[PDB]
Parts: structure tokens; C-alpha cells; sequence
């Protein structure tokens, strides 16, 4: 009993109840989903660094993560992507 | 007061509170925003969201209900803007997607 | 057979199986002494980033971590195995 | 009865000549009202600094030559000294740009 | 016109020689005839990538000219780096 | 296993592996061999030639870039 | 009282002082050595003297007093380490390296 | 007015320490700028990055010893080390 670490186990887990609300996942398969939404989190706050920076800014919000996963997802990925965030804002700052 | 998550405050999943801490010890700017995290983890539940879709679409077409590791490349590499974010991406007992070049069937 | 150059440790066959992976109908002769280079410098590189990431922590031991880390510089990242 | 040179002799002399020199190709202009034409597809009119279509260009000339680099040498190994279509699509699939 | 300009014919300027002499710094004896479309759609793919990211970045700074600082971060991006431009 | 200690041992003494760091190299390894041999591959087939031959890699890692 | 730049204690053309700002600036440790900044100063001296005598070593080769792009154009391809460092950038009129393959050449 | 920054100064005292005869055009100068600019981007990129896999929340000499060892073939990377050693060495003296 030691080391406690962070994944995204449950997280990956409970959200694939909404497209198959029965299917399970290989313990192998949760590394993966670990490595991948790590890996793109890295990149898109990554970008959001250096816009900020470009800008000569000290804090990052809303805008530049808008526009941070407009330039890293291709296609018509980024217009559902920025419909997600936009209702995703919307429901916190309506129950602030 | 009463202790509530904000996940459940902006109606998704994946963890605005995490996210928040994490992203503070992340090195990324002086200040992040209150709605940084927000907008943020809603992209990781789209992303999530498609790729397991794919992956659980993927496996019922295999007849399995487990999600083999293998499925995500059979489901990555047929949507290509999927493909294209994860394009110089290798996943470890990944396969390749069925194809053979044309030239190289039998000529009847 | 004593022990010689390992990358004869991958065989004839072996190297014939991964072509047929990638849609190869013939293999040549001469081919066989190519890839055993490609795959010499190729794992050549990243070990030389892998073990300096273990310099770094001081760790003898070379850890999953550090390849995976040592693949990402290349842009050849890797998932499945952690960070 | 004019002197004349074997078809290939001037391109020899243009390519020693061209690599040589290190201006840029194309003709401003025609590059200038085309980078508008593009850009507005997307926004109101943006205005471009006079120092933005020359960087825009220096990294597109130097991305177009360098495929070229990678197209011919591909038409040799197909053992023509001309260069085809089916080339240019095989150089960047390698590239994987395409991909 | 006082404002506004129709976009057309543009590509056209993209004259045969000018794909000539392209491909002569890259070095070739015999350019086919069927190259000078299509070359001229690389060039319209590779641009249009790269100036679309362009102008975000002009998005997000409100600003409503571009600049060739922006153009030196898009080609940044796309594993591409010229250097020149006070990048 | 036996390669990658040998290798590996040119750069340091006294290394060790964990076993699942091994195996990360022979993942990531065939995953690039394989995406070299198809690409290979499309240049053979663009030599109107079925078979492979060695000139092909090198033209496959110089588009690349990597190598030359 | 008797001030001096840390560029002249360590003797080294190269911001030692301005160095060791950017570092904090740009958010990348929280934390930054008292030797960290120096070790790097010398990085970019040693690694900027080596590509400029190149480019100065050309410079001469084209019987010239001022180094123009071209000659960074050299010095970076030429030298295949440096190469290597530099396979991803483009140099404004930089041009192409004069080269031509055999089967390009007349057939004599 | 309009006080901006650069790093001209510095390259052209480094060009004299070598070849003292020789000048820079303008255009020249700035891919030296650029250059050393993204150099120092990409050597502070390795370095932070190390020091988080690490735990470590400070970068010193050791991180960028080693983000020099990755970033640089063998040959620039063992001559930058012996002039990056030799660096500190005469800053350690009297630091």
C-alpha cells in the first residue's frame, strides 16, 4: 500500500456506458486510453502555452484553449469540439 | 456549505477538478481560468467519446464485448481526420488495417 | 553454431513474416542484409535517448517510461504503456 | 543550318544557373493576388504586410522545390528522365503528408 | 469598385514557365505536360493549410491584418521552420 | 532480448531491463519496419516491379528524410 | 559598487544575465539553477561560433566581405550535423544546393 | 521610441572573436536571431519536460547537460559539453 496513482480508469469506464451501455474493456486496452487522452491534453495545453506567451499574457482561458483545439483537430472535428466546450462553459457559468 | 463537484455543474464527465490541479503543477502560464478546465474537459469527452464509439462499433462487427486493443486501430485508421491526429501514432498490439495492392492479386 | 552477431537472432523467416504484414508479395535475396541495418540504427537511436533519460535519474535499470520517451522525440510516440 | 543545341542542352545550362542563383521564381504579383483570393474564403479581407507574402512564399517555394528533390529521384529510380503525375502522387506518400 | 474584388482566374497566374523554373531549381531534364494542373492544386493544398492556421492566430489576437510574425509560428507547426522573419 | 542487451551495452555496463520495457522496443520496432516495408513496397510497385529489391529502402528512407 | 556582468565573470559573449531570465519567464521550471543559465550561455556561444565560422568559411570561398543569406545556406547543408540539427527549416533566400545526378548529365 | 530587443549585438562580437575582417547584411542577422531563438526554445523544451518525468521542479546545469546530450549528434554534443563544463568551472571560481 503505496504510491497512489493517477488514471483515467473509472473516468473512460463510466463515459463508455453512453455508447454501449454493456460492452467492457480490456485492463490493457485502460493504458491505452490513459496514454491517448494524456498524450493529446499534453499537446492542446502545450499550444495554449505558447499562444499566451505570443500575446505576452499570464493566464489562460477560454479563448486561446478555443482556439488551441481549432488549429490541433482537423476537420469537422473542432466544430463539434468548440460546440462541446461552448455548452460545456455555458452550464458553469449559469450555476456559478 | 454543502460539498458538489463541479463536474456536475458543467453537466460532463470528465474531471474539471482534476484538471484544474493538474494543469496548475502543468507549466503552462502565470494564471489559468476559472473556465480553462471546463472548456477544456468537455474536448477530452468529445475525443472520448468518438474513439470509443468507433471502438465499440468496431467490436460488435468482431462479435466480441470486450474492446481488444486491436480494435482502436481497426476503428483509428478508417476515419481520417481520426487518422490524421494520431497519423506518426503507434499503439502497442495494434496490427494493421486488411488491404493488398491491386497489381498484386492474381491477374484472373 | 556459437554465439555470434545477434541480428542474425532475427531469422530468415522472421524478417519474411513482417514484410508479408505490409502487403509484400516477393522478397529479394539481398534484402535481408538491409533491413538487419534499418533496424540496427533505428533501435540504435532510441536506446542512446533511452539510456540517457536513465542517466539522468541516476536508475540502472532502464524503464518502460524512458522508451516511451525516447520514441516521442523521435515522433514515433507510443501508447499503451503509461505518461 | 542555324546552330542549334540537342534537345536537353539548354535545360543543363537552366538548371546550373537556377541553382546558382537564389531569387524567388514566380512573379510577385501573380503570387500576391492569388494568397488574397485564398485568405478571404475564410475571413473579411484580411491585410497582408508586405513582409508576410514574401515569408509566405520563401517557405512554400523551398517546401515546392524540396518535392521535387524527392520526385526526380524517384522518376530515376522508375528509370525515366522524365517526370509524370503518378511520381508526384508517390512523393508524398512516402512523405506522409497525404496520409 | 470602391471595395471588395471578385477571386478568380488566380490559380492561371501560376504560368507554365514559372512551373518550369520551379522544378529547374530543384534540377530536371523533362517536365510532362500533364504536371502544370496538378502542381498548381499541391500548391493551392500546401498554402491553403498553412495560411487557415495562419489567420487563427490573427483571429485570436483580434487583430484583423496578418503579419509574418503568425506565418513564422503556422509554419512552426506543420514541421516546417523558415528563418528571416524575426521568428 | 538478447540483442537489445548486447546494444545497449556498448553505451553502459551493468544495465538492466524491465520486462516490460523490452517489449516496448519489439512494439515500437515492428510498428516502424512494417510502415517502411509498405511504403517500400509502392515504390517496387511503381518500378512495374512485383518483387522488392534493396535500392528501394533507401529511396524510401531519403524521402523520409531521415537518413540522406 | 563595482558591478559587473555575468557575461564577464564567466568571460562569455552571451546574456548570462538575460539568459537566466528567459528561463523563468518562459514557465519552464519553477525553479532555476545558479549554474543552469551558464551552462546553457556557452551552449548557444559554442554552437553559434561553429555555424558562423562555416558561414565565414564560405564567405571567403565566394570572394566576398559580407555574409549574405547564401552563405547560411552553405554552412547549415553542407555539414550534415549541423544538417541533421536543421532538417526541418528553410532559410529565406537560401536557394538549393548546386548538385545534378549523372543520369540528368549529357550522355557523354 | 518603440524599444524592442535582439540578439545582433551578440553575434556580431562572436563573428570579430573569429573573423574580424568580415561583415553581416541585415537579412543575415536575423536568421541568427531566429536561430539562437529557436535553439533556445527547443533546449528549454527537453529540459522542462525533464524535470517534470523527474518530479524535480528545479532545471539546473544537469538538466540541460542532458538536454544537450538528446537534442545534439555526438560530435556537436561532446564539444558543447566540454565548452558547457568549462563554462561553469570559471563561473563556479568566483560566482
Amino acid at each position: 500500500r503505496k504510491t497512489r496513482k493517477e488514471s483515467y480508469a473509472i473516468y473512460v469506464y463510466k463515459v463508455l456506458k453512453q455508447v454501449h451501455p454493456d460492452t467492457g474493456i480490456s485492463s490493457k486496452a485502460m493504458s491505452i486510453m490513459n496514454s491517448f487522452v494524456n498524450d493529446v491534453f499534453e499537446r492542446i495545453a502545450g499550444e495554449a502555452s505558447r499562444l499566451a506567451h505570443y500575446n505576452k499574457r499570464s493566464t489562460i482561458t477560454s479563448r486561446e484553449i478555443q482556439t488551441a483545439v481549432r488549429l490541433l483537430l482537423p476537420g469537422e472535428l473542432a466544430k463539434h469540439a468548440v460546440s462541446e466546450g461552448t455548452k460545456a462553459v455555458t452550464k458553469y457559468t449559469s450555476a456559478k | 456549505a454543502k460539498a458538489k463537484t463541479r463536474s456536475s455543474r458543467a453537466g460532463l464527465q470528465f474531471p474539471v477538478g482534476r484538471v484544474h490541479r493538474l494543469l496548475r503543477k502543468g507549466n503552462y502560464a502565470e494564471r489559468v481560468g476559472a473556465g480553462a478546465p471546463v472548456y477544456l474537459a468537455a474536448v477530452l469527452e468529445y475525443l472520448t467519446a468518438e474513439i470509443l464509439e468507433l471502438a465499440g462499433n468496431a467490436a460488435r462487427d468482431n462479435k466480441k464485448t470486450r474492446i481488444i486493443p486491436r480494435h482502436l486501430q481497426l476503428a483509428v485508421r478508417n476515419d481520417e481526420e481520426l487518422n490524421k491526429l494520431l497519423g506518426r501514432v503507434t499503439i502497442a498490439q495494434g496490427g494493421v488495417l486488411p488491404n493488398i495492392q491491386s497489381v498484386l492479386l492474381p491477374k484472373c | 553454431k556459437v554465439l555470434r552477431d545477434n541480428i542474425q537472432g532475427i531469422t530468415k523467416p522472421a524478417i519474411r513474416r513482417l514484410a508479408r504484414r505490409g502487403g509484400v508479395k516477393r522478397i529479394s535475396g539481398l534484402i535481408y542484409e538491409e533491413t538487419r541495418g534499418v533496424l540496427k540504427v533505428f533501435l540504435e537511436n532510441v536506446i542512446r535517448d533511452a539510456v540517457t533519460y536513465t542517466e539522468h535519474a541516476k536508475r540502472k535499470t532502464v524503464t518502460a517510461m524512458d522508451v516511451v520517451y525516447a520514441l516521442k522525440r523521435q515522433g514515433r510516440t507510443l501508447y499503451g504503456f503509461g505518461g | 543550318k542555324p546552330h542549334r543545341y540537342r534537345p536537353g542542352t539548354v535545360a543543363l545550362r537552366e538548371i546550373r544557373r537556377y541553382q546558382k542563383s537564389t531569387e524567388l521564381l514566380i512573379r510577385k504579383l501573380p503570387f500576391q493576388r492569388l494568397v488574397r483570393e485564398i485568405a478571404q474564403d475564410f475571413k473579411t479581407d484580411l491585410r497582408f504586410q508586405s513582409s508576410a507574402v514574401m515569408a509566405l512564399q520563401e517557405a512554400s517555394e523551398a517546401y515546392l522545390v524540396a518535392l521535387f528533390e524527392d520526385t526526380n529521384l524517384c522518376a530515376i529510380h522508375a528509370k525515366r528522365v522524365t517526370i509524370m503525375p503518378k511520381d508526384i502522387q508517390l512523393a508524398r506518400r512516402i512523405r506522409g503528408e497525404r496520409a
